[PDB]
């Protein structure tokens, strides 16, 4: 499922963020539905860094805004 | 509660 | 045509609201998985402030049955 891809404790934000996406290609939803899965699923599976800078942005934040301040993570 | 709950609350 | 758009209004019985749901949601395109996960988060974030508190309150655990009678005193008819 979707609702079980969900983000290493230290795996990248980006390599995460893309198998998001590529599930997410053949998940049963309505583009609606997928992209306000990308807003807000997307965060609640992410890894406890990861999560609370994303929590920061607040809502509203499209997942290229979370790839920029969350791709360093880690280094 | 899900979906299912639901389904069995309501019927169809 | 979309469970995104279904939010409780603030005189709205609780009933009315699910009712309102389940219909929207048994016509959404989505997996079962995905359609429970649904109920479990969007029914109580959508629900009205004094729903909303009752269904935290009772918690997750609660039947539907439950879940309606402990909401049937908020709003109007």
């Amino acid at each position: 499922s979707i609702l079980d891809i969900r983000q290493g404790p230290k795996e990248p934000f980006r390599d995460y963020v893309d198998r998001f996406y590529k599930t997410l290609r053949a998940e049963q939803a309505s583009q609606e539905v997928k992209n306000w899965m990308t807003e807000t699923l997307l965060v609640q599976n992410a890894n406890p860094d990861c999560k609370t800078i994303l929590k920061a942005l607040g809502p509203g934040a499209t997942s290229e805004e979370m790839m920029t301040a969350c791709q360093g993570v880690g280094g | 509660i899900t979906f299912e709950d639901l389904l069995d609350y309501y019927g169809p």
